[PDB]
């Protein structure tokens, strides 16, 4: 099974700024997609 | 003896000055006033523990005393800088969904952390089970909004106290500051105010993190000679 | 002390108290 | 001498306004979802209005509009509550666009 | 500690207690500073500061807790309800 | 001192 | 170890006391910073009570003597067509314009409101104002 890589170094500081949400990957994605929508406002079958 | 030199030159030196990071220059009462930090909620929403900090009610709208905000804001910024200088993990907690993007960006820019999302039960009191036995918890938590989305104290305020983590908090007139280590009475709804706090805590952190580097370079020069 | 502090007044914006249509009529 | 906070309070455009009911103010549209126009008028809270059908296309993000303030904060206390229930917005009527 | 097995409740109670430690100031590390008269719910405790040698002349549960704190000379009378937890 | 039996809680090798 | 009794004392007192006792071997990272720059009020938990009987909140209402004039102007003339611009920190409205005139003419020594008001209303018309006295 694919496993998550160690999320902090020897000092103990996590590598991701969303570590403490518990879901850095999901909320990173959610943070990104939200920004992409935000920028768009600043600018203005067979698939599942 | 490296302990005496390292402790004195790094840890003990900054704690001997009143304003080692000159955070008092970052804000002024005119700057706070122009950001609408003095605007509180209506008098029917008031918390009785926030009364010491309320200058008055202007037509049933509590006006926060910016004179005490300045003295409190300096104390909160001073603590933040000293903790950023000391390599402390700073977590920014909020639930105001209008500013979750801003606060998450600001946390990444200063190399720190943000929890602007639904706070799952036990993140702090049950972290060695939710993360791993060797996880390091924050050394400082900055609340930019202290109420959750049902207008009640964020659970982390209490959990930070249980875990002995100091907290900085923006406390509006409807908030409960009894457990916050460094309350800063001010408006937490206006974008101007929230932008200002983010600008201030970003700078204080950034500036404190550089100076930690700009006092170990001196250690290098001193080490050679 | 200072002269720019709030003066202890009564509310000057107080609106006249609403009276019913039959107020003062026998 | 640095102006006292009290001094600033006296001469702020908000204090001299007095009661907010039926006061014409200028707001800036800072956020839009669908037809809901979120308009900051220069107070603690924003005011969500609706896009007027007359010139909907002209009410875009950043547009300055003329508002009719009714209340700075929509609050009320309800039966059995210990505090007021605030909506966290202001009440105002969107009249139109400011024209120079 | 709550569990279906005693030994599992001893563990939980024992380990959870060290995360909820008070610090009890002692006068001269043998007694209390003043006399304490408290009522917790329906339990009354009247505690008396005493000299040295007096010993712990107090309810068998208080002597136990006093031995764990470091108090060595005190008197207490428990009135009202005597619920161990109150 | 009453020694409580130490339970092998982490039986299951994770 | 630590004490999770967030309602007994503060994080400082609890930490301080556990260090003295020997439970906490290492002072936490924040301890020395707090000790050097403690907050104005120690963060101790308190339970909010209700005010029964005659207890009132000490918060007072912010009034200024200029408010009387503002009220009168709004009663006589009301909010003019002038749209308040709350963004400009130095914005002056026709109301405060009216007030300033009123206040300045009072410096001369006039102690009568009736005569003073009739003057002020027309002294602001000398400056060129849009007023409606009947509504
Ligand atoms: S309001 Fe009813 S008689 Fe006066």
């Amino acid at each position: 099974p694919r496993q998550r890589a160690i999320q902090w170094g020897e000092d103990g500081r996590p590598f991701h700024y969303l570590f403490y949400t518990g879901k850095q990957s999901y909320y990173s994605l959610m943070h990104d997609v939200y920004g992409m929508l935000l920028n768009l406002e600043k600018h203005q079958i067979g698939s599942r | 003896e490296d302990s005496t030199d390292f402790n004195d030159k790094i840890l003990n030196e900054p704690l001997k000055h009143s304003d080692f990071f000159n955070v008092k220059e970052l804000f002024s009462v005119r700057s706070l006033f122009d950001a609408r930090v003095h605007l509180g909620h209506k008098a029917g929403c008031r918390h009785r523990f926030m009364e010491p900090y309320i200058f008055g009610s202007r037509l049933d709208h509590d006006i926060i005393d910016l004179e005490q905000t300045a003295t409190h804001l300096q104390l909160a910024l001073n603590f933040t800088a000293h903790m950023a200088y000391r390599k402390g993990i700073i977590l920014f907690i909020s639930r105001n969904r209008q500013f979750s993007y801003l606060i998450e960006n600001m946390a990444r820019d200063c190399g720190e952390y943000a929890h602007t999302r639904y706070f799952r039960g036990g993140m702090l009191t049950n972290a060695r089970l939710l993360f791993g036995p060797t996880v390091r918890l924050p050394d400082l938590i900055i609340f930019l909004h202290t109420l959750n989305n049902i207008f009640e104290p964020h659970v982390a305020v209490r959990d930070a106290a249980k875990m002995n983590i100091p907290t900085v908090g923006i406390v509006d007139t409807n908030c409960n500051p009894c457990l916050i280590t460094y309350p800063v009475p001010g408006n937490d709804d206006s974008p101007l105010a929230v932008h200002l706090y983010c600008r201030l805590f970003q700078t204080a952190i950034t500036r404190a993190k550089e100076k930690r580097q700009q006092v170990e370079a001196l250690y290098r020069l001193q080490g050679q000679k | 002390s200072n002269e720019d502090l709030p003066i202890s007044m009564e509310n000057p914006y107080k609106e006249p108290l609403k009276k019913c249509i039959l107020c003062g009529k026998h | 001498n640095v102006e006292s906070f009290a001094s600033m309070l006296r001469h702020s455009p908000l204090t001299q306004m007095g009661p907010a009911k039926d006061k014409l103010v200028i707001g800036r549209i800072f956020h839009i979802v669908e037809n809901d126009l979120y308009i900051d008028f220069g107070g603690k809270f924003h005011c969500v209005c609706r896009r007027p059908e007359v010139d909907g296309e002209k009410y875009q993000k950043g547009t300055r509009v003329r508002l009719r303030l009714l209340d700075l904060e929509l609050t009320s206390r309800f039966l059995g509550a210990t505090t007021d229930t605030t909506v966290l917005e202001a009440n105002a009527v969107l009249l139109g666009i400011q024209e120079s | 500690g709550k569990a279906t097995d005693r030994m599992d409740a001893f563990r939980k109670a024992k380990n959870r207690a060290v995360h909820h430690l008070h610090y009890i100031e002692r006068y001269e590390d043998h007694t209390i500073f003043h006399d304490i008269s408290l009522r917790f719910k329906r339990t009354h405790i009247k505690m008396k500061k005493q000299p040295k040698g007096y010993g712990l002349r107090c309810h068998r549960a208080i002597i136990t807790i006093c031995r764990l704190i470091g108090i060595k000379d005190m008197y207490a009378k428990v009135s009202g309800s005597i619920n161990m937890l109150s | 001192a009453f020694v409580i039996p130490k339970k092998n809680v982490p039986t299951s090798k994770r | 170890a630590g004490s999770r009794l967030e309602t007994v004392g503060s994080i400082f007192s609890r930490t301080r006391d556990l260090v003295r006792a020997g439970v906490l071997k290492e002072k936490p990272l924040w301890f020395d910073v707090y000790d050097a720059f403690p907050p104005l009020r120690e963060p101790v938990f308190q339970r909010p009570r209700v005010r029964y009987g005659k207890a009132k909140a000490p918060i007072q209402d912010i009034w200024y003597h200029e408010d009387r004039i503002r009220a009168k102007f709004y009663s006589v003339y009301g909010s003019g067509q002038r749209a308040f611009d709350l963004f400009n920190p130095n914005f002056k409205s026709t109301c405060q314009r009216f007030v300033e005139k009123y206040t300045e003419l009072q410096k001369l020594g006039e102690t009568d409101e009736e005569k003073l008001f009739v003057e002020t209303g027309k002294a602001l018309l000398a400056e060129g104002v849009i007023l409606r006295r009947v509504g």
